[PDB]
């Protein structure tokens, strides 16, 4: 059996998607909202 | 208000506040006090 390789994906895509959520999440962190994106602001920078 | 509790008089208070004008509130950067300041800065007088 010819083992199979990791599944597909467009890196363009998620290259540039990965960057946009970075630069919303420090932009978003310096008004020290009461509400982040998650449960706390742990949720929203870590899996970022 | 403290001040106030030492059983001071007005001169006594007014000379304690008149050498902590340096000592204002400066705390812009907080949200606390960032909506205060844009709904002061909206009234339609002075």
């Amino acid at each position: 059996a010819p083992a199979r390789l990791s599944p597909a994906i467009p890196l363009e895509a998620l290259r540039d998607k990965a960057l946009r959520m970075l630069g919303e999440a420090v932009r978003d962190g310096g008004q020290h909202a009461r509400d982040p994106v998650g449960g706390s602001v742990e949720f929203q920078f870590v899996p970022v | 208000k403290t001040r106030y509790a030492l059983k001071d008089t007005d001169e006594e208070v007014r000379e304690f506040l008149q050498n902590n004008l340096h000592l204002q509130g400066k705390v812009e950067g907080s949200p606390s006090l960032r909506w205060q300041m844009a709904l002061y800065r909206g009234l339609p007088g002075r």
